[PDB]
RNA sequence: CCGGCCGGGAACUCAAAGGAGACUGCCAGUGAUAAACUGGAGGAAGGUGGGGAUGACGUCAAGUCAUCAUGGCCCUUACGACCAGGGCUACACACGUGCUACAAUGGCGCAUACAAAGAGAAGCGACCUCGCGAGAGCAAGCGGACCUCAUAAAGUGCGUCGUAGUCCGGAUUGGAGUCUGCAACUCGACUCCAUGAAGUCGGAAUCGCUAGUAAUCGUGGAUCAGAAUGCCACGGUGAAUAC
RNA sequence: AAGAACCUUACCUGGUCUUGACAUCCACGGAAGUUUUCAGAGAUGAGAAUGUGCCUUCGGGAACCGUGAGACAGGUGCUGC
């Protein structure tokens, strides 16, 4: 976009509950334009981690992804010939979306028997701060912090 | 003693009859839950009526053709929302505030020449 | 496009429809499952006795203007380019520049 | 070498087809090539007679052929014996039974075919192309044709390299589909090779 | 298990078991196991020795493994010696069925040494 | 693999081979037909099949019957190839 | 009872055709069952625009054949006499069926 | 006989003709008070609603003399013409554009939904019978909103396989067939049985896409006797991001 | 190239023709058409039966075929500078 700012889109709520961020999470899951299978993966994973976390269902998910949810993100501007990275404050709308993207990638990289089982256990350990998802956030965080001077 | 609306979305056209009396809903002589009701977008079809009172007050005998699952689902949706003809002006504001009255035209784009899917082209190489 | 060979083609259509389509039963009836008599084999032998050009399959179905093999359209009979040419100048009824 | 044929794009609206008849899958091809052969026969035979355009139609296995021409006297001939003979020939080609109508174009110096074949005659008689096409344009503007573009391409007087000239007067709105614009093109076979000439005339806005 | 030339894998269902012997695929193994009455979902470990004793003769009814490998070798040898076109190609290491030798068909041609 | 009913031979070749058998083997045959099929009676004959440039003599053995004439007259010449080592 | 099924290319032309046949049956002692639009068939063609390469450039063509059904119910003798020879309107193909 | 099957009906899908409707029209703010911009309401649709056709003067001595037309120039008992066979399909290699994968958001088995558009008389070819199948026999209907191609597939339910070069993959070859066609050797497609290669997500590099788009799922047509993983076209599911 | 088994086909090998396969003109005859034999890869070549049909100038016609003479025909041959 050279200039024009666009209104974003109202995404249809998940069928079981009323959370829009969860339906968004579904969208970041699905490959192959298949909403129903990946959405089944969302559910199956969520409820199979639910009782084990001890929180009931969704609030376990927010308290989960909140830990992988970045605060400051680093981009590249004003290259000096060496192309240095500048840290900038990430939008509130991009922080949870970026989170969800990171967790989904985290699930895919290591592998396990099934994605629902895989997603759930990695997220459960993301709520603990074991996961490679949260680790991904911290390395991003270190890189931002090591280069704070530039602003 | 009967009220009507149409609705349609993406190649699938809906026809919807609402009446007073019981609250049961049926699509093509078959129950909603066993027509498409076991697949996701469970909510979309009953949500316009959930925006106001649902109770046992209104029966829906509806039938549709064409399109797939979700195309039909939305078709029905737009069906009810323009089938609430009784009290339509009084429920009109609620509907538009929450949408549903817009048809959402938005149908498939034609495959063009030289490009395979309507917008995608055959990976241009530079030499 | 070499009126030699499109003359060849008018020849082969002449011959071709002068023999088969009528005496083609030499295969069409005999060669099907039915009596399995040796006479049938004799029949296929009579099918190679004939001129090769007799079979219709040999038609390349050229343009009725330039005799151009490729790009032919059997709804019109003209190659794609004279379809376009006559099309725009208005010689073919009903054809319109299409946008749907 | 890009612009679409201005009749073709426009044909849906203000330009009826040069052939008006119906056919099915079977006979479409055969009456269409018969159509070709009748047209080439007439326009070749009448080349001198100045025929503007030929519109043919085929009601109920009979063919009705309307000839639009500038000089009707010569195609009708004395006491209309020649139209009879032509009618015999096109009965032969088109299949029986032929009919013919002679329609006269009231102002031949407008329509594209006649101005085109004129300046292709001047041009084949080695007049200077320049005032051939000047003569054409000023001719069409005298009658008050609301616009014209005459263009000439080719060798142009034995010049070894090809070149293109054109003269546009008044409005010639090619992109207005509604606009009534007549168009044609005619080749001249000259001692130096073919030289083609196109003419657009713009007769009115609606 | 130990029927025909070899067949000794483990953790497998019945047709998936029998596909290990050269010369029996999925469908004809399914023919065997529908022929001798053995259920499909049963791993060979827990089936009784009686119906495997039937399994041995049942698979014996079909020509398998030993004689196959030989008859194949002697068919590729019959062409190879005969001088048939497909023989000539078997011989030269190219494809026979008429595939493109321009670019692809290096599965028989082998990965390039140069 | 082809011709469900009726092995295929062109009649001129079956007659030439018929009167070739009844008259005893003498000389190769000049046939151009790659299209025909070997038959039991044709064995022992040295009949030359057309490879497109000339006729190659092939000595028919009973081990080859179900096959056809063509594939025993290879058309395209290959050679060692360019390769002819550096 | 009897149905003349008429088809053309331009509908502009077909209108007054079916119109003057329906009313030429009206003044011949009516009882006509009326014109029906049915679907129109789209023949569709893509031809390559140039005499030599650039396949990517193609050109679209339609042939839209429009049809109508009239299906008159009671064939009074004068009606069936008036629907023959007065079929007129060159360019349309009208098909008598009983 | 519970199928709009038959009476019946013209209400609604649907069809296709003719019209209505959206143009800054209205409200408010900004703006030279102007043009216009921003936001609101009404509205199915809002500022070019979405898509297509439509490509200015000219450039590249761009492409095409092999569609065609054409000036020169050349061959004329041959550079012309007919025929059979071969060849355009070769293969140590390199590139481009695609299809199929490398798996579990999956494979395999049974059951079960929901499309649009298109073709068809030397044609589409149902029902029934035979064959494991490709198909064969018989034969109805249809120049077609009626008949046929025609069971949409992904999806959904249940059952299993359990990270393995595997029940992934299906290349290669052998055997046995079928359909077209005078004729499947060089050189067709399809089927059945057997065989089950490379491949564990890809270096330097590089490409397409701003929404019914990408991705993925099937369906149709042209050409065409036969010969699509190409081309043109239709619908299903259906995103992420634009600071 | 919207579809190379033969055809397509423009290329190669070999067998063949020279007003020529394709068009008009002239002279000299035959109806066209149909079936059939042999030789040959087929082109073709040598045959044998059958048919003899629509104006009436009847010396002539219409169409198709056949032989000769040339005027020509033919070329997907070169040049898109
Ligand atoms: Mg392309
Ligand atoms: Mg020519
Ligand atoms: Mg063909
Ligand atoms: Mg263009």
């Amino acid at each position: 976009p050279r200039r024009r700012v666009i209104g974003q889109r109202k995404i249809l709520p998940d069928p079981k509950f009323g959370s829009e961020l969860l339906a968004k999470f579904v969208n970041i899951l699905m490959v192959d334009g298949k909403k129903s299978t990946a959405e089944s993966i969302v559910y199956s994973a969520l409820e199979t981690l639910a009782q084990r976390s001890g929180k009931s269902e969704l609030e376990a998910f927010e308290v989960a992804l909140e830990n992988v949810r970045p605060t400051v993100e680093v981009k590249s501007r004003r290259v000096g010939g060496s192309t240095y990275q500048v840290p900038v404050e990430v939008r509130p709308v991009r922080r949870n979306a970026l989170a969800m993207r990171w967790i989904v990638e985290a699930a895919r990289k290591r592998g396990d028997k099934s994605m629902a089982l895989r997603l759930a256990n990695e997220l459960s350990d993301a709520a603990e701060n074991k996961g490679t998802a949260v680790k991904k956030r911290e390395d991003v965080h270190r890189m931002a912090e090591a280069n704070k001077a530039f602003a | 003693n009967q009220y009507y609306g149409t609705g349609r979305r993406k190649s699938s056209a809906a026809r919807v009859f609402i009446k007073p009396g019981n609250g049961k809903i049926v699509i093509n002589q078959r129950s909603l839950e066993q027509y498409f009701g076991r697949e996701t977008a469970r909510m979309v079809v009953r949500q316009p009526l959930e925006l106001v009172d649902m109770v046992e007050k209104l029966d829906l005998y509806i039938t549709v053709k064409g399109g797939g699952i979700s195309g039909q689902a939305g078709a029905i949706r737009h069906g009810i929302t323009r089938a609430l003809m009784e009290y339509d002006e009084s429920l009109r504001s609620e509907l538009r505030k929450a949408g549903f009255v817009t048809r959402d035209a938005r149908q498939v784009e034609r495959k063009k020449v030289g490009l395979r899917k309507a917008r995608r082209r055959p990976q241009f190489s530079k030499r | 496009a070499k009126q030699s060979m499109k003359a060849r083609e008018v020849k082969r259509v002449a011959l071709a429809d002068k023999y088969f389509a009528k005496r083609a039963e030499l295969k069409a009836i005999i060669s099907d499952v039915n009596a399995s008599d040796e006479d049938r084999w004799n029949a296929v032998l009579k099918l190679q006795t004939l001129p090769r050009d007799s079979s219709p399959s040999r038609q390349r179905n050229r343009c009725r203007q330039t005799g151009r093999p490729h790009g032919f359209l059997r709804k019109f009979g003209l190659s794609r380019i004279k379809v376009r040419e006559a099309a725009m100048r208005g010689e073919i009824p009903g054809l319109k520049k299409a946008s749907w | 070498g890009q612009k679409v044929h201005p009749n073709g794009i426009r044909l849906g609206i203000v330009k009826p087809w040069n052939s008006t008849w119906f056919a099915n899958t079977k006979e479409f091809a055969d009456n269409l090539d018969s159509d070709f052969k009748v047209r080439q026969y007439l326009t070749k035979e009448l080349a001198k007679a100045s025929v503007s355009r030929i519109v043919i139609e085929r009601p109920a296995k009979s063919i009705r052929v309307t000839i639009h021409t500038a000089r009707p006297g010569i195609v009708i001939g004395k006491k209309g014996e020649d139209v009879e003979k032509l009618r015999k020939v096109v009965a032969d080609i088109a299949g029986v039974p032929a009919q013919i109508n002679i329609a006269e174009v009231r102002k031949p110096e407008l329509d594209a075919k006649l101005v085109a074949d004129s300046i292709t005659s001047q041009l084949e008689r080695r007049v200077m192309f320049r005032r051939a096409m000047k003569r054409a344009v000023q001719n069409a503007m005298r009658l008050g044709a609301k616009g014209i573009k005459v263009e000439v391409s080719g060798r142009l007087g034995g010049a070894e390299i090809a070149r293109t000239e054109w003269y546009r007067e008044g409005r010639v709105p090619l992109h207005t589909l509604r606009a009534d614009i007549d168009y044609n093109t005619s080749e001249a076979h000259t001692t130096y090779g073919v030289i083609g000439v196109k003419v657009w005339i713009f007769k009115g806005e609606i | 298990a130990r029927i025909a030339g070899i067949n000794i894998p483990d953790h497998k269902h019945a047709v998936i078991a029998l596909t290990s012997i050269y010369g029996v695929g999925k469908t004809r193994s399914k023919a065997i196991l529908a022929a001798a009455g053995i259920a499909e979902d049963v791993k060979i470990s827990e089936l009784s020795e009686g119906q495997i004793d039937t399994l041995r003769d049942e698979v014996a009814k079909f020509v398998v493994e030993g004689d196959l490998r030989r008859e194949i070798s002697m068919s590729i040898k019959r062409l190879m010696d005969l001088g048939c076109y497909r023989g000539l190609r078997h011989r030269r290491g190219l494809p026979v069925r008429g595939q493109r030798t321009k670019t692809n068909a290096r599965t028989r041609k082998g990965p390039r040494k140069p | 693999r082809s011709l469900k009913k009726g092995p295929f031979i062109d009649l001129h070749l079956l007659k030439k081979v018929e009167k070739a058998v009844e008259s005893g083997d003498k000389k190769p045959l000049r046939t151009w037909s790659r299209r025909s099929t070997i038959f039991p009676n044709m064995i022992g004959l040295t009949i030359a099949v057309h490879n497109g440039r000339q006729h190659v003599p092939v000595f028919v053995t009973d081990e080859m019957v179900g096959h056809k004439l063509g594939e025993f007259a290879p058309t395209r010449t290959y050679r060692g190839h360019a390769a002819d080592k550096k | 009872r009897i149905r003349i099924r008429l088809k053309a290319f331009d509908h502009r032309l077909i209108d007054q055709a079916t119109a003057e046949i329906v009313e030429t049956a009206k003044r011949t002692g009516a009882q006509v069952r009326g014109p029906i639009p049915l679907p129109t068939r789209k023949e569709r063609f893509t031809v390559l625009i140039s005499p030599h390469v650039n396949k990517d450039a193609r050109d679209q063509y339609e042939i839209r054949t429009h049809l109508r059904l009239v299906d008159i119910v009671e064939p009074t003798e004068k009606t069936v006499d008036a629907l023959m020879r007065l079929d007129l309107a060159a360019g349309v193909d009208v098909q008598i069926s009983l």
